[PDB]
């Protein structure tokens, strides 16, 4: 199979700088022309930079140039990008994308490597209970970066944890809830576990009603 | 300075047919090869129409792509839709300085449930979260067909104007979907009134919980 595997990416402060790599395989690395293409969080798909098969012209997106650099060593099948100065706008999922030519289709993706530039700090969560068929969870409070995984494994008639939210603060918030009998809560002992390992936080917290 | 613009989003009913335009500014439609891929919530895009017309192995006939030279623009037609055709579908071609200009995106939504009023759970700040100087209320919304809801926040019936955090709505397992808003105060603030309303509305049709310090 094709198969390109982006890698690299990270967290970085307004102002500094990334390199991604991508590794091909499955085909002729030296044959085609290659790009990178970025998708910000919920938004469209912008365009950075493309390469031609053996580096000999770049082509850049203005909002880019002078910052950022393509480039590609066809011996190690590998495309690199090489940013600097990164800003705020940057943060998107970077897409390591093969044309099938100059003018053709973008018809081979990688998964994606995150790149977030942020002010904010990698900072452990805040976890509170949501105290009380009745419902009851955990609020999983300012924390940098994602993800984080709920668990309550002291069953339950259904569990749903929410996608997190984005506060004005440039921290996450998550909350998740499980539904349970309205006389189970002074008897059975229902617990959240919260995992945050970007910031190296697990929670445990017995949830139990005010 | 070519530039792609699509409409926002659409949305029909399973079986019947949606056009998503693409259309061109500061240029010519007609001098480069239009694309088209569907990309998916946690996937990477999959070209289903390549040149203007192309339709890569697999891609059943229901997408076809077109060009209107006389209105500089381009169109994907769904017809048949499924539900599984439900994503983000963006058009791409070059312009004249070996630059690739992507189009804006479209969400397709298809319409294949009957309506759901929202289950609404709103939560007050806890005591440790006081004890910590801080207050957040919590209001979760689920099982709401289709996702498109609206959140107000009021304090003491006056509409909260300020603190408010809001999730864009997403499909949950069972294909509803689910949203989550948020109300941050401080300890002053929550003491200060004597009701909290959490207020959804839907088509419509408000779902509202109520809570209140003790």
């Amino acid at each position: 199979e094709v198969q390109l595997v982006e890698s690299g990416g990270g967290l970085v402060q307004p102002g500094g700088s990334l390199r991604l790599s991508c590794a091909a395989s499955g085909f002729t690395f030296s044959s085609y022309w290659m790009n990178w293409v970025r998708q910000a969080p919920g938004k469209g798909l912008e365009w950075v930079a493309n390469i031609k098969q053996d580096g000999s012209e770049k082509y850049y997106v203005d909002s880019v140039k002078g910052r950022f650099t393509i480039s590609r060593d066809n011996a190690k099948n590998s495309l690199f990008l090489q940013m600097n100065s990164l800003r705020a706008e940057d943060t998107a999922v970077y897409y390591c994308a093969r044309v099938w030519w100059l003018r053709g289709s973008f018809d081979y993706w990688g998964q994606g490597t995150l790149v977030t530039v942020s002010s904010a700090s990698t900072k452990g969560p805040s976890v509170f209970p949501l105290a009380p068929t009745a419902a009851l969870g955990c609020l999983v409070k300012d924390y940098f970066p994602e993800p984080v995984t709920v668990s309550w494994n002291a069953l339950t008639s259904g569990v749903h944890t929410f996608p997190a939210v984005l506060q004005s603060s440039g921290l996450y918030s998550l909350s998740s809830v499980v539904t349970v009998p309205s006389s189970s809560l002074g008897t059975q002992t229902y617990i959240c576990n919260v995992n945050h390992k970007p910031s190296n936080t697990k929670v445990d917290k017995k949830v139990e009603p005010k | 300075n070519f530039m792609l613009t699509q409409p926002h989003s659409v949305s029909e009913s399973p079986g019947k047919t949606v056009t998503i335009s693409c259309t061109g500014s500061s240029g010519s439609i007609a001098s480069n090869y239009v694309q088209w891929y569907q990309q998916r919530p946690g996937s990477a895009p999959t070209t289903v129409i390549y040149e203007d017309n192309q339709r890569p192995s697999g891609v059943p006939d229901r997408f076809s792509g077109s060009i209107d030279s006389s209105s500089n623009s381009a169109s994907l037609t769904i017809s048949g839709l499924k539900t599984e055709d439900e994503a983000d579908y963006y058009c791409q071609s070059y312009d004249s300085s070996n630059h690739v200009v992507f189009g804006g995106g479209t969400k397709l939504t298809v319409l294949g449930q009957p309506k759901a009023a929202p289950s609404v759970t709103l939560f007050p700040p806890s005591s440790e979260e006081l004890q910590a100087n801080k207050a957040t209320l919590v209001c979760l919304i689920s099982d709401f067909y289709p996702g498109a809801v609206t959140v107000a926040w009021k304090a003491d019936s006056s509409p909260v104007k300020a603190g408010v955090e809001t999730t864009t709505p997403s499909k949950q397992s069972n294909n509803k979907y689910a949203a989550s808003s948020y109300l941050s105060l401080t300890p002053e603030q929550w003491k200060s009134h004597r009701s909290y309303s959490c207020q959804v509305t839907h088509e419509g049709s408000t779902v509202e919980k109520t809570v209140a310090p003790t």
